C-alpha cells in the first residue's frame, strides 16, 4: 500500500507537468 | 547516492573527511544561496511594494499586468525612495539593468565556489584546520569551537562504514 | 519593609531605563524644537 | 433594512460610529496605564524567571505545598 | 494641533542620510549594541567559565572561532541582566557568565522589531505597500524560533547558538546527531524556500539581462536605462518563449513573477522556524519505526535511513563530554561507539 | 583650508587600501606566531 | 554652505571610533606570545 | 554492495525503503573507477549487485 | 472575481453575515469539543490513576474538564479512583452533551443571522450605510469578560458557588479539586500558588468592568482613532491577533515550565523535574528517613509509593518523544503495570554502583556505573577486545528493595546489564506491550503536544498580526500606488520631511 | 429576501489550478513518509 | 541630496586630513595599548594565558551555581595562585 501510494502520487505529478506544459492557458499578448 | 538520505549520508561523510563547514569556498556558497534567497525575497518585495494601481480591491492585482505590454508595471523610482532610505541612498540601486545583473551574479559566483569547494576538497585540500591551535602558557591545549568541531567531526569519522576499514587511516 | 537585593536591583534596572528614555526623549524633543522644519 | 424588536432596543448601543472626542483627549491617562501595564509584565516576568527574588515568593512546585 | 509631539515628528522624520524615524528610536540604540556587544565580545571575552573555550582575539581566536558564547546551563535561562542576582552589577563577572549573550540576543530581538517598524514606517512615508515588512517576518520567525524558542524549550541558553562562525558549524552538526535535524519535513521545505529562492534570484537576474532591449549604442549595457522611463527595459514575450520552449513553462505575468520570488523563500524560512519550535521540545523527526522494526529484527537489512543514524550516534559520543561539559561525562574507551580500524 | 579635491580621491583610495591590506597582513602573520599559532 | 555635525556625522563616527581602537588592539594582539 | 564488502544497501521503494530513506545506491568500490556498462556484466542479476544502474543514470 | 483566498472579504461590511460566520465559528469549535470529549471516554481506562493516568493514554480535554472541577463520570468512576460516586448532571459526558447541544443551537442561529443579515441594527443612522461602533462594542464587550472574569474567580474557584480546581502536593501525589482562597500579598504572583490565579481572575475582573464602563462611556481620541482606523473593523483582527498570540505563547510557556494551572497530574510531569532528578530527590529523602526512623531498606523502599517513582522514569518525560510518534505514551513503551524496585547494583568487592542516566537530548545513552565520587567502575563495552570495565569482569551484580522484586538478587551478567540498561531511564518498571502492541519507543504527553501546537499557532499568529495590520495602515494603497506619484515625493531632498509636500 | 448586495464571483485561474495540484501533490510526496511512520 | 556635505569632497580636503592624521592614529594607539598594559584582561576578566589553570589542575572552572556564580568565579580566580 505505501509503495503504491508514492508511486501513484508520482505519476500524478508527471500526468499534471503534461497537463501544465501542453495544456496550459496560452500567454496572450495585447 | 541518488535519495534524500543518500544526500545527507554524502554531506556527513564529507563533513567529517573535508571539514567543508570550516572551507571557505562551502562559506561563499552559502553567502551564495542565503543572499540569494535574501536577494529574492528583497526583489519580490520591492517590486510587489511599488506596484502601480490598475484594479480594484475584489480582484488580484496581478491582473493589473498584461502579457506583453510596452509600460513597466510598477514604479522604481518609487521602489529606489523606498529602499534607499531603508538603507541610506547609494546602497540603492536606480538602474534595473545594474539590479538584475547583481541578481544574477550575486548566487551564480557564490554557486561557482560552492562546486569549485567540492571538486577541489575532491583532491583534498580541506577546511581551515584549526585542532588544537591556542595552547596556554604551559602548554595546555584550550579548545575554540573549532575543537567542538572536531570532536563531531570524529564521531562520524569513527562510524561511518563501519564494516569497510582494515587500516588505521582514511586515506580515501 | 522587605527589599530584597533583587528588588533593589529590579529598581535600579527600572531607573536606569526610565534614565536613558528620559534623557532620550528630552534631547530629541530639545533638537526638534532648535532646528523645526520650514513649511507653507 | 428590517426593524425588529430587539434591534430597536439595542439601536443606540449601534448609532455612533465614527464618533470622537477632540484631539488627544485621554491619551496621556492612557499612556500612564500602559506603562504601569509594562512594569507589571516586568516584574512577573522576572518573578518567574528568577531574576526578581521576594521574600515569601518560592517559585517552585514547592511552593504552598 | 502645532504641539512638541507633531515638532519631534517632523525632525523624526526628515529626509536625511540616514533616516531616523519614530522606529529609529528603538532601532538605533537596539542595533549599535547587538552588532557592538558582539565585536566586543568577539574582541576581548573568554568563554572559559561558561563553556571551557577560549572565544576572543584576544586568546588567540580569528575571525572564524571567535564567539560570543551562551551562558553555563546552571544559568537555566536566567534574563542575566547586569544589575540581576548572577552579575549583581560586576560588569566583568557579567562578562565571565555570559551576560553579553542575553545582551546581543535580547538587543538584537528589539532591534529586529525596529528594523520592521523602519520598513513599516517609510513605506507608509514614501505611500508603498509595505511588502518589504511582510517579507522581513521570516527572518523574524527564525530568529525567534532558533535563538529564544529553541534554548527556552531546551534546559537553558546554553543550548542556543552561539554568536560566532565555528559556533554556529557546531550548532548545525549537535542539530544532526542530537535532532536528525536533515530528517525533518519542515527543514526540507526551509531548504527548498532558500534553494529555490537562490533559483529564483539567479534565473529571474539572467533572464531579465539577456532579453535586454537594445536602447543605446554601447557595448556594455547598463548606460540604456533611464530610471524614469515609460518602457519595459527587457522584453517580456521573448522571455516567456525561451523558457516556454526550454522548460515547458514560463512566466506570463511579472506581478505574479515578483510575487512568487517573495512567496518562496519566505515560505521556506517560516517552515524551518515551525520545525525548530518542534526541536525545542525534542519533538524531532528522528526516526521511522517502520524501518526500525525491520532492522532490529533482520541484520541484513540496511539503507541510507539507518547508516545516518550510526553516524548520528557517534557524533553524539564523541562530541557530548566536551560540547556539553556540565554533565560530566566520563564516557571509558571501551563503550564509544567505533566501526572496524578507525 | 578645507577646499574639497585639495588631495585627488584616487590617491585616498590607494593609500586607504594599502592600509587595509598591511592592516591584515599583520593579522594573517599573527595567526602563526604567538597566541592562536598552536605552537 | 555645509553644517559638520548632522545625524549622519554621529552615525559615522558611532562606528568609525570604536573600529580603529578596536583595529589597535587586534593589532597589538598579533604580538602576544603564551 | 555499495562500498564494495559484500553489505548491500537497500535503495528501491519494494526492498523496504519511503521516499525520504529511498535511493540509487552508488557503483561498488570494488569498481572504482571503472567504467561498469551493462554489457560489462555477466548477467542484468550481477549489474545491479554492483551498482550499474547509478552509473547508467 | 475575487481569488480563491479572498473569499470571506465579502463579510467585511455585512455585519449581520459576519456575525453568522462567527455563531458557525463558533459552532465548530464547540463541536469539536464535544466530539473530542466523546473520543476520549470512548477511549480512556479509569481503573489505575497509579500507573495508568489520563496523561499516559493521550488525553488532551479532559485535563480540562478536570482542571475546573469535572472528575466524575456517569458511569460511577472520578479520575482520582474513587467509585460510587455520583457527579450529578455535570459528568464528563455532562459536559460533553452540553458542548454539542450548544453547537447545535448555534448552527441554527448562525442560519437565521445569515438569512436575515439586513438588520436596521446593522446601519449608521445617519447614512444608511453599514456600520459597527467598535469602540463602544469594545467597551461592551470588555465590561462583559470583566463580569464573567470575576465571577469565575470569585464563585467558581473559591468554591463559593462552584467546585474550586485541581490542586496537589509539590510531587503530585494526592491531587484533587478543592476550592481555593485569593492570595492578596506578593506570592499571589508565583506561577505555582494557585491562590494567586484566584486573585487575578477577581482583581483583573474588576479592572475589566471599570475598564470597560470607560469604553462604553469615553469616546476615543480623534487622534487615536485616525491613527488606529478604528472605523475599519481589520483594526480590531490586527490587535486581537496579537493579544491571542501574546495569550498562545503564555500558555506555551507554562505548560513546559509548569503552574499551578498545568498539573503534572492531569498534563505529566515536566522535562525540568526529570533534568534537575526532583523526584529522585525525594525518594532518596524518604527512604533516607525511613533507614534513620530504623527501618530495613526492603522496608524503606517497599515505603515509596508506585507513583512517585513512576515520576523518577524517563518514559514520562515529555522531552523524549518524536513529532511523528503519534497517539498515547502507552503506545511506547507500553501500558504501565507495576513498579519493579528499586535496583541497586553492586560489584564483586561490595561497592555500591550507580548508572549514569539518559539526558533528554540522547535517543540512545551508554551503559556506564560509577562509585559515589564518579569514578569508573563498570560499563557495557562496545569494543571488546581492550574491555576493563565489564559487568564480567567487575562481578556486577543487582539487587532489589520495593515493588515486584523486593529482596531478589541477580547475579547473571545477561540479566545484570538487563537491569542496568532499564537505570539509565530511572526506575524501572513492568509494562504490559501486548494491548496496544507498543513499539518500545517514547512517546510525548499532552504537555508536550499541548506546548508543541501553541508555541507553533502562536508563532504562525504573529504572520497574521503583521499582515491585518499592514492591510490596516495600507488600505489606501493596497490595489497598487498612485498611478500619478510624483518623482519628488522619492527624489532626495525636494521635501525636507519625507511625504510631506508642506515641506518643500 | 431581497438579495445580499455583498456577493462576488469567485475565480481560480488554470494556471492556479497547476499550481495548486503541484504544491499539495508535492507536499503529499514529502509529508506521505511520516504519515506511514 | 539630503544637505549633508558629500563624503568625497570632505575625504579629498587638507581640513579632514589635518584632523584624522591627529585622531585616527590617536584612537589606534589607544587600542593597542589597552591590550599591551594589560588593561583589557582585567575589565573583561579574560585569562591570560598563565591563568587559565593552576600549576597540576586539569580541570575547566565551570559555573554550577547559578545565585552564586559570581563567588564561584572568584573562588576560582583565588585558586589560581
Ligand atoms: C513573535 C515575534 C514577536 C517579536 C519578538 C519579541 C522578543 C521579546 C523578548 C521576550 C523575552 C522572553 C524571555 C522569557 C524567559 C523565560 O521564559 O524563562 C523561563 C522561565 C522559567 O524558568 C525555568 O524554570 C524551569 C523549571 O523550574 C521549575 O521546576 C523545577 C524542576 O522541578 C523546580 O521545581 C523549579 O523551582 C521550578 O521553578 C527551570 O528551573 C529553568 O532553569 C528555568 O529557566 O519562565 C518565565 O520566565 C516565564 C514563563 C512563562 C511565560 C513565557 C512567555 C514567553 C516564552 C514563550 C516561549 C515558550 C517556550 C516553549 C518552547 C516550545
Ligand atoms: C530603545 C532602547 C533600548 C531598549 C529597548 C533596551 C532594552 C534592554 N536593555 Mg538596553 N541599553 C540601551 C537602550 C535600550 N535597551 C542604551 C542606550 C544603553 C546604554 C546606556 C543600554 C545599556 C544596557 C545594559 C548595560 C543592559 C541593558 C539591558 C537591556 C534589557 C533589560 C532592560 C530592562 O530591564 O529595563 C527596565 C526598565 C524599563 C523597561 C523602563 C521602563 C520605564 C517606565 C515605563 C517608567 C517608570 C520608571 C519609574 C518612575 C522608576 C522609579 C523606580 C524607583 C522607585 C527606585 C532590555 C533588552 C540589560 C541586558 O541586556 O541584560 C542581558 C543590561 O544589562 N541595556
Ligand atoms: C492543539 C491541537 C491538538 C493537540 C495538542 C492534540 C493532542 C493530542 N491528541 Mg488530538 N485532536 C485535535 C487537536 C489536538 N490534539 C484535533 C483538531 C482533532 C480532530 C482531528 C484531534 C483528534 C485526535 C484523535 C483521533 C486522537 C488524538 C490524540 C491526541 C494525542 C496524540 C497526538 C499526536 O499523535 O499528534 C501527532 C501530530 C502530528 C503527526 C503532527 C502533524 C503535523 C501536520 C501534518 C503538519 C502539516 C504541514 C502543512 C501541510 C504544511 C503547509 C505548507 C504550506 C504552508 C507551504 C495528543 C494528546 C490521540 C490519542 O491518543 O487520543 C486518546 C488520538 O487517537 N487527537
Ligand atoms: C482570527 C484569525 C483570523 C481571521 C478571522 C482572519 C481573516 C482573514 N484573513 Mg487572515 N490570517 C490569520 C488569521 C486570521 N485571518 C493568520 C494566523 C495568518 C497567518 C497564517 C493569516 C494570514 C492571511 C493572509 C496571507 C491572507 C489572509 C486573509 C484574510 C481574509 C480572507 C480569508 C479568506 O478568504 O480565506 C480563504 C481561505 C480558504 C478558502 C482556505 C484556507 C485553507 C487553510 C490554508 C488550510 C486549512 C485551515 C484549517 C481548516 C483551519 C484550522 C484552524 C486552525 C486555527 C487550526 C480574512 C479577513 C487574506 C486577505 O487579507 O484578503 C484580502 C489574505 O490574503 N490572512
Ligand atoms: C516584529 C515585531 C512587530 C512589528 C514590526 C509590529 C508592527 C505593527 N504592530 Mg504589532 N505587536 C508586536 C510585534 C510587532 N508588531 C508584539 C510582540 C505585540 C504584543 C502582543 C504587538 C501588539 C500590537 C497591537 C495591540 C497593535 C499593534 C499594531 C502594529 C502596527 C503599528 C505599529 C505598532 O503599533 O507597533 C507597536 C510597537 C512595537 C511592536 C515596539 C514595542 C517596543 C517595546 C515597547 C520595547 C520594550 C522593551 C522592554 C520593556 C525591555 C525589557 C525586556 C525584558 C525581556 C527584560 C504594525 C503592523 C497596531 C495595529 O495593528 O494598528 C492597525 C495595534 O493595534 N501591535
Ligand atoms: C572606518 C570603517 C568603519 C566600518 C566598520 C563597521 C563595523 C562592522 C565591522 C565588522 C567586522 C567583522 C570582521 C572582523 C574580523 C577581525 O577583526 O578579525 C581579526 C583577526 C585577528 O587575527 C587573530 O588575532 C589573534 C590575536 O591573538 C591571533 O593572532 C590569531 O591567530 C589571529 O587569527 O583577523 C583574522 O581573523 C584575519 C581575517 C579577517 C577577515 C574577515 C573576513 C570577513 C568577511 C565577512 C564579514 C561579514
Ligand atoms: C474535512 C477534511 C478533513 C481532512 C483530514 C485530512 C487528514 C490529513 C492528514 C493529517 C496527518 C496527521 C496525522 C498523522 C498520522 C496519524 O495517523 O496520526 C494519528 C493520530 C492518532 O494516533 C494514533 O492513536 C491511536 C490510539 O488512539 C494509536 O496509538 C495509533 O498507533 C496512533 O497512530 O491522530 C492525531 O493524533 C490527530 C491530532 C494531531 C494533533 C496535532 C498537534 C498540532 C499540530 C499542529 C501543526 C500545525 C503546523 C502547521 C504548519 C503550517
Ligand atoms: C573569480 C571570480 C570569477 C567570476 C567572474 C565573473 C563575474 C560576472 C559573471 C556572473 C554571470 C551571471 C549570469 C549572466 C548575467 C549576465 O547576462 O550579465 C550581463 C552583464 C551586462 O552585459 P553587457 O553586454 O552590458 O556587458 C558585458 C560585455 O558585453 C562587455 O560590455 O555582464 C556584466 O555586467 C559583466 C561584468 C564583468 C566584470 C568583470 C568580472 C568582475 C568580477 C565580479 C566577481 C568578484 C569575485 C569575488 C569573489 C569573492
Ligand atoms: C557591549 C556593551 C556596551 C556597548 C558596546 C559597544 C557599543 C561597542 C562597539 C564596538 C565596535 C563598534 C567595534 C568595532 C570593531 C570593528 C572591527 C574589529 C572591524 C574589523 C574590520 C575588518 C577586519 C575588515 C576587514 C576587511 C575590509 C576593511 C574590507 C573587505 C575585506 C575585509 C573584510 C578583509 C555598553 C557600553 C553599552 C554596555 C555594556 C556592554
Ligand atoms: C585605487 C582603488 C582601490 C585601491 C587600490 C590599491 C590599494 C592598489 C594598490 C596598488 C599597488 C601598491 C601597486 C604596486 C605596483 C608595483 C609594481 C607593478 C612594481 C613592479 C616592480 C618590479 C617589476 C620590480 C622588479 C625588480 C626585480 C625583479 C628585482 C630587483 C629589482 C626590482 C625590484 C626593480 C580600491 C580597490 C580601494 C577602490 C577602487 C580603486
Ligand atoms: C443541530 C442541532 C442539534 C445537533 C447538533 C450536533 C449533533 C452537532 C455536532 C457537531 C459536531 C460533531 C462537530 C464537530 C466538529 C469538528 C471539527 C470542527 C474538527 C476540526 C478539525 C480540524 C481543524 C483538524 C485540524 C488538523 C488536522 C486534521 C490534522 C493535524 C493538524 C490539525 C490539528 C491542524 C441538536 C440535536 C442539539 C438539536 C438542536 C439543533
Ligand atoms: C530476570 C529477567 C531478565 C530480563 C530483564 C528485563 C528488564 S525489565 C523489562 O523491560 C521490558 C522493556 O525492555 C518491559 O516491557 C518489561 O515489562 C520488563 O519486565
Ligand atoms: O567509501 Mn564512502 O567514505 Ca571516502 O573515505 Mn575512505 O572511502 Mn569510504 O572511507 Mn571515508
Ligand atoms: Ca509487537
Ligand atoms: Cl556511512
Ligand atoms: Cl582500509
Ligand atoms: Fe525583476
Ligand atoms: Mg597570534
Ligand atoms: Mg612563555
Amino acid at each position: 500500500m505505501e509503495t503504491i501510494t508514492y508511486v501513484f502520487i508520482f505519476a500524478c505529478i508527471i500526468a499534471l507537468f503534461f497537463f501544465a506544459i501542453f495544456f496550459r492557458e496560452p500567454p496572450r499578448i495585447t | 547516492p541518488l535519495g534524500i538520505s543518500g544526500t545527507f549520508n554524502f554531506m556527513i561523510v564529507f563533513q567529517a573527511e573535508h571539514n567543508i563547514l570550516m572551507h571557505p569556498f562551502h562559506q561563499l556558497g552559502v553567502a551564495g544561496v542565503f543572499g540569494g534567497a535574501l536577494f529574492c525575497a528583497m526583489h519580490g518585495s520591492l517590486v510587489t511594494s511599488s506596484l502601480i494601481r490598475e484594479t480594484t480591491e475584489t480582484e488580484s492585482a496581478n491582473y493589473g499586468y498584461k502579457f506583453g505590454q510596452e509600460e513597466e508595471t510598477y514604479n522604481i523610482v518609487a521602489a529606489h525612495g523606498y529602499f534607499g532610505r531603508l538603507i541610506f541612498q547609494y546602497a540603492s540601486f536606480n538602474n534595473s539593468r545594474s539590479l538584475h545583473f547583481f541578481l544574477a551574479a550575486w548566487p551564480v559566483v557564490g554557486v561557482w565556489f560552492a562546486a569549485l569547494g567540492i571538486s577541489t576538497m575532491a583532491f583534498n585540500l580541506n577546511g581551515f584546520n584549526f585542532n588544537h591551535s591556542v595552547i596556554d602558557a604551559k602548554g595546555n591545549v584550550i579548545n575554540t569551537w573549532a575543537d567542538i568541531i572536531n570532536r563531531a567531526n570524529l564521531g562520524m569519522e569513527v562510524m561511518h562504514e563501519r564494516n569497510a576499514h582494515n587500516f588505521p587511516l582514511d586515506l580515501a | 519593609m522587605t527589599i530584597t537585593p533583587s528588588l533593589k536591583g529590579f529598581f535600579i534596572g527600572l531607573l536606569s531605563g526610565a534614565v536613558v528614555l528620559g534623557l532620550t526623549f528630552a534631547v530629541l524633543i530639545a533638537i526638534s524644537q532648535i532646528d523645526k522644519v520650514q513649511r507653507s | 433594512a428590517r426593524r425588529t424588536w430587539l434591534g430597536d432596543i439595542l439601536r443606540p448601543l449601534n448609532s455612533e460610529y465614527g464618533k470622537v472626542a477632540p484631539g488627544w483627549g485621554t491619551t496621556p491617562l492612557m499612556a500612564v496605564f500602559m506603562g504601569l501595564f509594562l512594569v507589571f509584565l516586568l516584574i512577573i516576568l522576572e518573578i518567574y524567571n528568577s531574576t526578581l527574588i521576594l521574600d515569601g515568593v518560592n517559585v517552585s512546585w514547592k511552593a504552598l505545598g | 494641533e502645532r504641539g512638541w509631539f507633531d515638532i519631534l515628528d517632523d525632525w523624526l522624520k526628515r529626509d536625511r542620510f540616514v533616516f531616523v524615524g519614530w522606529s529609529g528610536i528603538l532601532l538605533f540604540p537596539c542595533a549599535y549594541l547587538a552588532l557592538g556587544g558582539w565585536l566586543t565580545g568577539t574582541t576581548f571575552v573568554t568563554s572559559w567559565y561558561t563553556h571551557g573555550l577560549a572565544s576572543s582575539y584576544l586568546e588567540g581566536c580569528n575571525f572564524l572561532t571567535v564567539a560570543v558564547s551562551t551562558p553555563a546551563n546552571s544559568m537555566g535561562h536566567s534574563l542575566l541582566l547586569l544589575w540581576g542576582p548572577e552579575a549583581q552589577g560586576d560588569f566583568t563577572r557579567w562578562c565571565q557568565l555570559g551576560g553579553l549573550w542575553t545582551f546581543i540576543a535580547l538587543h538584537g530581538a528589539f532591534g529586529l522589531i525596529g528594523f520592521m517598524l523602519r520598513q513599516f514606517e517609510i513605506a507608509r512615508l514614501v505611500g508603498v505597500r509595505p511588502y518589504n515588512a511582510i517579507a522581513f517576518s521570516a527572518p523574524i520567525a527564525v530568529f525567534v524560533s532558533v535563538f529564544l524558542i529553541y534554548p527556552l524549550g531546551q534546559s537553558s541558553w546554553f543550548f542556543a547558538p552561539s554568536f560566532g562562525v565555528a559556533a554556529i558549524f557546531r550548532f548545525l552538526l549537535f542539530f544532526q546527531g542530537f535532532h536528525n535535524w536533515t530528517l525533518n519535513p519542515f527543514h526540507m521545505m526551509g531548504v527548498a524556500g532558500v534553494l529555490g529562492g537562490a533559483l529564483l534570484c539567479a534565473i529571474h537576474g539572467a533572464t531579465v539581462e539577456n532579453t535586454l532591449f537594445q536602447d543605446g549604442e554601447g557595448a556594455s549595457t547598463f548606460r540604456a536605462f533611464n530610471p524614469t522611463q515609460a518602457e519595459e527595459t527587457y522584453s517580456m514575450v521573448t522571455a516567456n518563449r525561451f523558457w516556454s520552449q526550454i522548460f515547458g513553462i514560463a512566466f506570463s505575468n511579472k506581478r505574479w513573477l515578483h510575487f512568487f520570488m517573495l512567496f518562496v523563500p519566505v515560505t521556506g524560512l517560516w517552515m524551518s522556524a515551525i520545525g525548530v519550535v518542534g526541536l525545542a521540545l525534542n519533538l524531532r523527526s528522528y526516526d521511522f519505526i517502520s524501518q526500525e522494526i525491520r532492522a532490529a529484527e533482520d541484520p541484513e537489512f540496511e539503507t541510507f535511513y539507518t547508516k545516518n543514524l550510526l553516524l548520528n550516534e557517534g557524533i553524539r559520543a564523541w562530541m557530548a563530554p566536551q560540547d556539553q561539559p556540565h554533565e560530566n561525562f566520563v564516557f571509558p574507551e571501551e563503550v564509544l561507539p567505533r566501526g572496524n580500524a578507525l | 583650508e578645507s577646499e574639497g579635491g585639495r588631495i585627488p580621491l584616487w590617491i585616498v583610495a590607494t593609500v586607504a587600501g594599502m592600509g587595509v591590506i598591511v592592516i591584515v597582513g599583520l593579522f594573517f602573520y599573527g595567526a602563526y606566531a604567538g597566541l592562536g599559532s598552536s605552537l | 554652505s555645509y553644517p559638520i555635525f548632522t545625524v549622519r556625522w554621529v552615525a559615522v563616527h558611532t562606528l568609525a571610533v570604536p573600529t580603529i581602537f578596536f583595529l589597535g588592539a587586534i593589532a597589538a594582539m598579533q604580538f602576544i606570545q603564551r | 554492495d555499495i562500498d564494495g564488502i559484500r553489505e548491500p544497501v537497500s535503495g528501491s521503494l519494494l526492498y523496504g525503503n519511503n521516499i525520504i530513506t529511498g535511493a540509487v545506491v552508488p557503483s561498488s568500490n570494488a569498481i572504482g573507477l571503472h567504467f561498469y556498462p551493462i554489457w560489462e556484466a555477466a548477467s542484468l542479476d550481477e549489474w545491479l549487485y554492483n551498482g550499474g544502474p547509478y552509473q547508467l543514470i | 472575481g475575487l481569488p480563491w483566498y479572498r473569499v470571506h472579504t465579502v463579510l467585511i461590511n455585512d455585519p449581520g453575515r459576519l456575525i453568522a460566520a462567527h455563531l458557525m465559528h463558533t459552532a465548530l469549535v464547540a463541536g469539536w469539543a464535544g466530539s473530542m470529549a466523546l473520543y476520549e471516554l470512548a477511549t480512556f481506562d479509569p481503573s489505575d490513576p497509579v500507573l495508568n493516568p489520563m496523561w499516559r493514554q493521550g488525553m488532551f480535554v479532559l485535563p480540562f474538564m478536570a482542571r475546573l472541577g469535572v472528575t466524575g463520570s456517569w458511569s460511577g468512576w472520578s479520575i482520582t479512583g474513587e467509585t460510587g460516586i455520583d457527579p450529578g448532571f455535570w459528568s464528563f459526558e455532562g459536559v460533553a452533551l452540553a458542548h454539542i447541544v450548544l453547537s447545535g443551537l448555534l448552527f441554527l442561529a448562525a442560519c437565521w443571522h445569515w438569512v436575515y443579515w439586513d438588520l436596521e441594527l446593522f446601519r449608521d443612522p445617519r447614512t444608511g450605510e453599514p456600520a459597527l461602533d467598535l469602540p463602544k462594542m469594545f467597551g461592551i464587550h470588555l465590561f462583559l469578560a470583566g463580569l464573567l472574569c470575576f465571577g469565575f474567580g470569585a464563585f467558581h474557584l473559591t468554591g463559593l458557588f462552584g467546585p474550586g480546581m485541581w490542586v496537589s502536593d509539590p510531587y503530585g501525589l494526592t491531587g484533587s479539586v478543592q476550592p481555593v482562597a485569593p492570595e492578596w500579598g506578593p506570592d499571589g504572583f508565583n506561577p505555582y500558588n494557585p491562590g494567586g490565579v484566584v486573585a487575578h481572575h477577581i482583581a483583573a475582573g474588576i479592572v475589566g468592568i471599570i475598564a470597560g464602563l470607560f469604553h462604553i462611556l469615553v469616546r476615543p481620541p480623534q487622534r487615536l482613532y485616525k491613527a488606529l482606523r478604528m472605523g475599519n473593523i481589520e483594526t480590531v483582527l490586527s490587535s486581537s491577533i496579537a493579544a491571542v498570540f501574546f495569550a498562545a505563547f503564555v500558555v506555551a510557556g507554562t505548560m513546559w515550565y509548569g503552574s499551578a494551572t498545568t498539573p503534572i497530574e492531569l498534563f505529566g510531569p515536566t522535562r525540568y523535574q526529570w533534568d534537575s532528578s526532583y523526584f529522585q530527590q525525594e525518594i532518596n529523602r524518604r527512604v533516607q528517613a525511613s533507614l534513620a526512623s530504623g527501618a530495613t531498606l526492603e522496608e524503606a523502599w517497599s515505603a515509596i509509593p508506585e507513583k512517585l517513582a513512576f515520576y523518577d522514569y524517563i518514559g514520562n518525560n515529555p522531552a523524549k518523544g518524536g513529532l511523528f510518534r503519534t497517539g498515547p505514551m502507552n503506545k511506547g513503551d507500553g501500558i504501565a503495570q507495576a513498579w519493579k524496585g528499586h535496583a541497586v547494583f553492586r560489584n564483586k568487592e561490595g561497592e555500591e554502583l550507580f548508572v549514569r542516566r539518559m539526558p533528554a537530548f540522547f535517543e540512545s545513552f551508554p551503559v556506564i556505573l560509577t562509585d559515589k565520587n564518579g569514578v569508573v567502575k563498570a560499563d557495557i563495552p562496545f569494543r571488546r577486545a581492550e574491555s576493563k570495565y565489564s559487568f564480567e569482569q567487575q562481578g556486577v551484580t543487582v539487587s532489589f528493595y520495593g515493588g515486584e522484586l523486593n529482596g531478589q538478587t541477580f547475579t547473571d551478567p545477561p540479566t545484570v546489564k538487563s537491569y542496568a540498561r532499564k537505570a539509565i531511564f530511572g526506575e524501572i518498571f513492568e509494562f504490559d506491550t501486548e494491548t496496544l502492541n507498543s513499539d518500545g519507543i517514547f512517546r510525548t504527553s499532552p504537555r508536550g503536544w499541548f506546548t508543541f501546537a501553541h508555541a507553533v499557532f502562536a508563532l504562525l499568529f504573529f504572520f497574521g498580526h503583521i499582515w491585518h495590520g499592514a492591510r490596516t495602515l495600507f488600505r489606501d494603497v493596497f490595489s497598487g500606488i498612485d498611478p500619478e506619484l510624483s518623482p519628488e515625493q522619492v527624489e532626495w531632498g525636494f521635501y525636507q520631511k519625507v511625504g510631506d509636500v508642506t515641506t518643500r | 429576501m431581497e438579495p445580499n448586495p455583498n456577493r462576488q464571483p469567485v475565480e481560480l485561474n488554470r494556471t492556479s489550478l497547476y499550481l495548486g495540484l503541484l504544491l499539495i501533490l508535492v507536499l503529499a510526496l514529502l509529508f506521505s513518509s511520516y504519515f506511514f511512520n | 541630496t539630503t544637505g549633508e556635505r558629500p563624503f568625497s569632497d570632505i575625504i579629498t580636503s587638507v581640513r579632514y586630513w589635518v584632523i584624522h592624521s591627529i585622531t585616527i592614529p590617536a584612537l589606534f594607539i589607544a587600542g593597542w595599548l589597552f591590550v599591551s598594559t594589560g588593561l583589557a584582561y582585567d575589565v573583561f576578566g579574560t585569562p591570560r594565558p598563565d591563568s587559565y589553570y593552576a600549576q597540576e589542575q586539569r580541570s575547566i572552572p565551570l559555573v554550577t551555581d547559578r545565585f552564586e556564580a559570581k563567588q564561584q568565579v572568584e573562588t576560582f580566580l583565588e585558586q589560581l595562585k
